[PDB]
Parts: structure tokens; sequence; C-alpha cells
């Protein structure tokens, strides 16, 4: 069980509204997650009783930028972690993370960047969804914005989540229209668009590289939620989506008995197979994660309490919940990460804390 | 509705 052995908090005192521990560290490093807040990025080790050591932040030269989500990834030719950066700029920069150096940055969203995902199969393939109503798929390998999804039957209000199911074939989405959508980029369009984008090089040709505009979902529900989706994520084939009505709700497209990859875009039945409830969660841009295996899910609520789901049972409404307080914790936890071996459970709040609890 | 508590 998990107990806290440490807390520390960031000078600037502004919220830290993402934290995420590098998946991608090498074997024998220590644990390293990335926190985000005010104007910066900033890395910290896990050590021996509860230490955590500072490393070195990223601060943007602009110092009205405010950081919302990181996401790692790493790069494909060399091995070596990279962390992609955004928010209410709308740029994604890439941070070389030993030096935190800005390696590159890319500009295209009309206003912030709300999330940032990394393809669970492809390191190059960085999803962004942004306050300007569309979803981008960017290649940071040739430096390619892929496609754009949006358009009217799009998401008609900010997108605030999104998440690739395991095989990275389709991506669920989220926002501010109280709708949960479905982009298939499996398709044969997207693929072969994918496919292009790998050959593209600016040096060996004339043309600009065409990205696809996606205007249409394969999928899409407002029966979930009656308020701003701000959370999504795979289970699966099932979906885990919250709101900010104190719920966690586990559905499905369609009827119970109907394959994922059959639905059709016109497709208006879902299915809610369990919902999880917790409380004092009523405000928006509040994000819940889960362990690297997906055997539990982790949300904080806006007065500092921890809630930590067990989802290896049966069946999704049989999660088993268990939390986890300090008297000292009492602002609100916008995000938490797990360890990559689930160890460590770092969560960081709107007082520019960070919390870490050990199993 | 608020973004923050």
């Amino acid at each position: 069980s998990f107990k806290c052995v440490n807390s520390l908090k960031e000078d600037h005192n502004q919220p830290l509204f993402g934290v995420q521990f590098n998946w991608h560290s090498k074997e024998g490093d220590p644990l390293v997650f990335a926190t985000v807040g005010s104007n910066r990025v900033t890395l910290y080790e896990c050590h021996s009783q509860g230490e955590i050591r500072l490393l070195q932040s990223y601060v943007d030269a602009d110092a009205d930028e405010n950081f919302y989500t990181c996401a790692w990834t790493y790069d494909s030719n060399t091995s070596h972690p990279l962390l992609a950066v955004a928010g209410s700029r709308g740029i994604i920069r890439i941070i070389n993370p030993i030096t935190m150096q800005c390696i590159k940055h890319y500009v295209g969203h009309g206003n912030a960047i709300n999330e940032l995902k990394f393809h669970p199969r492809d390191p190059n393939l960085l999803l962004s969804v942004s306050k300007d109503h569309a979803l981008r798929l960017w290649n940071i390998q040739t430096d390619t914005l892929v496609a754009i999804f949006g358009g009217v039957e799009g998401h008609r209000d900010e997108v605030l989540s999104a998440d690739y199911d395991l095989l990275g074939e389709k991506i669920m989405s989220c926002g501010m229209d109280h709708s949960l959508k479905l982009w298939r980029i499996n398709s044969k369009r997207m693929m072969n668009a994918i496919k292009e984008s790998y050959d593209y090089n600016p040096n060996k040709t004339n043309r600009p590289f065409i990205s696809q505009k996606i205007h249409f979902p394969d999928f899409s529900t407002r029966d979930i939620h009656r308020n701003y989706v701000d959370c999504v994520r795979w289970l699966g084939d099932l979906i885990l989506s919250k709101s900010c009505e104190n719920a966690i709700v586990c559905w499905k497209p369609g009827k119970m008995e109907d394959d994922i990859d059959k639905i059709k875009p016109s497709e208006s039945n879902v299915t809610i197979l369990g919902r999880f409830d917790y409380s004092q969660c009523d405000i928006w841009y509040m994000r819940f994660s889960m362990d690297f295996w997906q055997k539990m899910l982790a949300l904080g609520n806006q007065v500092g309490k921890l809630y930590v789901w067990d989802l290896e049972v049966e069946d999704p409404h049989k999660a088993k919940c268990t939390t986890l307080t300090h008297h000292k914790c009492g602002a609100a936890i916008r995000q938490t990460s797990f360890s990559r071996d689930s160890s460590i459970l770092i969560a960081v709040c709107d007082d520019a804390s960070i919390w870490r609890w050990d199993r | 509705l608020q973004k923050y508590a």
C-alpha cells in the first residue's frame, strides 16, 4: 500500500498542471519525472528515503507562456528520451531532457494546447488537442503536420483530452462540448498519410507537405456526461472518461455485444459498464492516470485527496477503491503519474506542491 | 463552472 514519503513546492507558486514519469528511462538509471506549470518544465529524480532530487528546468523566454501538458518519447535513431511540452501559447516544444535545450518547436494550433500524447507504437507520432477545437497529428521525425481533426462535425468547443488505443489504430477525444469522438487512424487514407510524412524531406523536393483534413469522426456521443469532458483513456476496447460531475464512467460505443471495429459513424447507442464515484472534484482540468499495465487508476480531487482504483477484477464495475490523504495536502491535485514499475505515485497541485507516495 | 477551486 502507498505511503506519503515526501513533498516539496516549486518556487513560482503557480499551479502544476501536469506530471509525467519517463517510462523510457534506462535500466539501472533512477526514476525521473517532469512537472509543468508557470512558464517552466522541471525534472526530478526519485531516490531512497523519499528524496526528490531537483535536476534542471526549461524556462520559456515568454514570461506569459503557461505550460499545461507534457509527454515523453524517445529519439527513434539514438534512443535518447525526449520531452514534449505545450500550453497557452499553442507552441509545442521538443526538449532534450539531459541539457533542457529546446531542440525544435511546432506552431499551428489557433490557441492553447490542452494535452499532448505520443502514439503507443511510433515514438515520432505526436497528438495535440487544442482550445481551437481541433486535434493535430505531428511527425516529429520529419517535422510534418500529418492531419488536422476538426470541421463542424468535429468538436465545437475546446478539446481537453484525447487518447490512442492500445495499437494506435484509433483516437478518442473529448472536450467542452460534452462530447467524446472517435477518430480512426488506420484508414487507408491515414496510413498512407503517415507513410508519406516519413518520405517527406523539404531539402529534396519542392512541394509543401499536405496535411489531411479529417472533418468527420467515426463515432460521437454526448450521452455519457452532462458537462465538460476533461480526461479520457482507453481500457482495451472500453473507454474511461470523466467530467466535473464527481464520476469516471466506463462505457463503450454501441450495444453490449457490439465490436468496436464494427461501429459505424451513425451509431446512436452507448453502453455503460460502470461508474466510479468520488467527491469534491467540481472544477475542470483534473486528470486521472493509469499505471503502465493498466492495472490501476489514480485521480486527485480539488481538496488534495487521492483515489486509486484497482482494475484487476473481472468486470469494470467491480473495481476496488483505496484513498490516500495527508493532513498537509489540501490543494487541488491536477494530475498524477505512476512510475513504470508502479512503485511510486506522484501528485502535483495548484499551490505548486509535489507529493510522493511509495508502495 | 470554474477551472479553479
